């Protein structure tokens, strides 16, 4: 049915990453904490977990994007503010510390009927590439580098009144200027610790299921 | 398919069977199309 | 096999395959075999 | 004949920063090391070392890396297994850069299970290599086949794969080598029943900066 | 004299791709098959057929259709009848590619409606071609009339209209060629009742590409 | 290696007469054919076959060889065995022209005795040829000797060896193929059974000429 070819424009590592997706859910709750944070991790969904360990040093920017409702959809305005904390710095702890005037971290405050924010992030590590894989100790201290720390975001909304809002907040994810370098097969066994990859050697799920026998090429 | 000719002749004193692996690639002109996520994953978080 | 993974992904794909096959047996023995292939618009061969 | 790893030719330092000094040692620690030879039999499983974790307290590359903090290095492994032409099945050598061994049972590992030392550890799930990878994908690594019936040498050269361009010989660990029984071994009855696999090892390039006691 | 469809004069293959290999057959191919001539009444209503569909199971070209998956080719159609100077009536030749038999009463259509095999099918609705198209507008194809008190020869020559540029020659079916009389046909009292007509059919550049069996 | 029959390199048609014509096939029907491998045992008495008789009712080749009654070609014989080096024994490659098996007791032969088709027929009486010819004298032919500790190829190529320029495919046979045993097989215990024989065949000029049905 087909006898042309394709182009090669949509094969490449450039776009192999470049569309974006979903990473994280947090929520606010204010009555009563009246903030939330979030670690920045890639490895949040399986789906983009089994994509990026293909590979072993990578090097990318990256750009969020804040998207909120609230719990019934009426949106009136308020004023929120996110916030960013390069690693290094202690995160916050009440709604209301000294951990939310300083000039360190850049803030961003917007509404909630404007559009949604939009913010990027350089490349912050003291190695030249990240690792996904890092074999010794720097038995709780294997295997846990120190080398992709990368920051938080602690939501908080601003005023002098606890209002009784209660949101919801989704973290989008895109990549740029990927390079990578060695290659590795794609894992076929189930995921059950967030940062090790153990796999429940009870039972072994197969690569390829069975059928009648050897000499049938009807499936 | 993969048929038998002749049958496989040992000498005396050696184990009368064998095993055949097979391997497979792609050549140059192999071309891919629009983008779409997977499915042999099944979970989510 | 891995070309049978990432065309999970990536909806249409078109090109041509290889098949490499590759023996396991003592260095005494000698026997001959048939690799054939059969197009795709009919079922399988059922004789030599 | 040899495969050279993703095509490199392992070098020196790329005139680096933060020395002014490091020195580049003699034909001293050039020299061809041997390790000992495992024994294959009809159940065996497979083999696996580290780098460069089994070649320290051994020789004068025990003597600096155990007294030098940063380290960098090419290797050359030669890999050689000898049996009559009576006797079947295949190996596969394969050298896979990041190797971790994860751990079973739904739990971390022990220290020996991965720091192996100079005599290599065994697997126990050779199907999906302790990591949760199939075999079956498993040749994208350099790899090169010992097939009993026609070659007996497999030589394979390593650059120094690293992402800071001076790491530590201790803690730290390069890569690993695996040595996968894919076929089973058969042989017909009164003849020898192991067969042994012997590796040599070799450093091309090694520098090393900045002295301890 | 001839009418040329569209302007094409048909080619071989634009240098396409996945072909390393297509055959190009001989004149073995290249013959006037002549299908069975049908015979035209005072109460008669039309016919058609389709191609490549009525080559099938006939010649040489019979034994490439069908052990071949891959097909190209244009046509060469001749229409011809016979009649002496007492007989009047109008024929209308047309070649309508992507002919569409729709179906009747409010229901899909069977088998041998759509495929007539070499002796073609008739109509029902020769006033709106059985696809809801009136025959006052069906003059914007191919067309070519054979009037009887002028000329008795009809002479089309059809490219190779398709969408993909190589389809099957089984399943998917190029095109049609429908015969309608416009006119009816008197005749005084006496003379022959049926007067025939008879088709002529050779391919031009039959490509083959692909085997079975 | 090779043994070039007679010294000819056979040629097309020395430009006949009565072809005004005459067909030249592609490489549809010049690809190597491989009859079926027969089964050779210490009791086993011999084999032989007829040309174009083996190839009748068989691919391309048999939809030309029964749809003409003109024929001309010229063979490529592959013979070929595979066996270890602890079996002994050695056959004998002969290509006779005018093959006649004569028939025995005193009563002309049937019909599966003299064209055996594709599963060759053996012998009774290999000392005379089942035509009372010495078996001694038989190296006037084309011969080429199979030993089994030296060779395990013999090739042989035949020209086309007939009185008239031009015979039939069906009822003519041009000549024949016979493997005799000379040397009996023996062989230590434990070992294989049986050793197999395998054939390989390819036309080398053929024509055709004359059309049926």
């Amino acid at each position: 049915c087909v006898v042309n070819r394709n182009g090669v424009l949509e094969t490449t590592i450039n776009h192999f990453f470049s569309r974006s997706g979903l990473v994280g859910v947090v929520n606010l709750t204010d009555g009563t904490t009246g903030y939330a944070t979030w670690d920045i991790d890639i490895m949040g969904f399986v789906q983009l977990r089994r994509k990026c360990e293909m590979f072993t040093y990578m090097r990318f920017n990256a750009e969020f994007t804040f998207v909120t409702t609230t719990e019934n959809g009426g949106a009136r305005p308020y004023m929120l503010q996110y916030m960013y904390v390069p690693p290094g710095a202690p995160k916050p702890t009440g709604r209301d510390a000294f951990q939310w005037q300083t000039a360190t971290n850049p803030s961003v405050f917007v509404k909630l009927t404007d559009p949604p924010a939009q913010v990027s992030v350089p490349f912050m590590s003291p190695a030249s590439a990240y690792q996904w894989f890092y074999d010794g100790y720097p038995n709780t201290t294997y295997g846990l580098c120190p080398n992709n720390m990368m920051g938080t975001f602690a939501v908080r909304v601003v005023s002098r009144e606890a209002s009784q809002l209660k949101l919801q907040t989704r973290v989008y994810m895109k990549l740029k200027h990927v390079r990578a370098w060695v290659p590795r097969p794609i894992r076929s066994q189930p995921y059950l610790l967030k940062n090790f990859p153990n796999y429940d050697s009870s039972k072994i799920t197969n690569s390829a299921r069975d059928r009648s026998s050897i000499k049938q090429a009807n499936m | 398919t993969l048929w038998y000719q002749t049958n496989y002749v040992v000498p005396p004193e050696t184990p009368g069977e064998a095993y055949i692996i097979a391997m497979g690639a792609a050549q140059d002109n192999f071309t891919l199309k629009i983008c779409k996520d997977t499915d042999e994953v099944t979970q989510q978080a | 096999t891995l070309v049978g993974q990432i065309c999970r992904y990536y909806t249409q794909w078109s090109g041509s395959l290889k098949v490499t096959f590759m023996f396991t047996g003592s260095f005494m023995a000698t026997g001959k075999m048939l690799v054939a292939y059969s197009p795709p618009g009919s079922a399988q061969p059922a004789n030599r | 004949n040899i495969v050279l790893a993703y095509g490199e030719w392992p070098e020196y330092c790329p005139d680096t920063d933060a020395t002014a000094k490091p020195t580049r040692p003699d034909v001293s620690v050039n020299r061809f090391y041997t390790l000992d030879s495992k024994m294959w039999q009809e159940n065996s499983t497979g083999w696996y070392w580290k780098f460069p974790d089994v070649l320290n307290k051994t020789g004068v590359f025990g003597q600096n890396a155990q007294f030098h903090y940063l380290y960098r290095s090419g290797f050359c492994l030669h890999v050689q297994c000898n049996a009559s032409k009576f006797h079947q099945g295949a190996l596969l050598v394969a050298v896979i850069p990041e190797f971790v061994i994860a751990g079973r049972g739904s739990p971390h590992p022990g220290f020996t299970t991965t720091f192996p030392g100079t005599t290599g550890a065994t697997f126990y799930d050779p199907y999906v290599l302790d990591s949760g990878v199939p075999l079956s994908q498993a040749l994208i690594y350099p790899h090169q086949w010992i097939n009993l019936r026609t070659n007996n040498c497999a030589t394979v050269i390593v650059p120094y794969i690293n992402a800071v361009p001076f790491d530590s010989a201790i803690n730290h660990s390069n890569f690993g080598l695996i040595v996968i029984p894919v076929s089973p071994l058969k042989y017909s009855s009164g003849a020898t029943t192991a067969i042994p696999i012997t590796i040599t090892i070799a450093p091309l390039n090694s520098e090393f900066g900045g002295l301890r006691q």
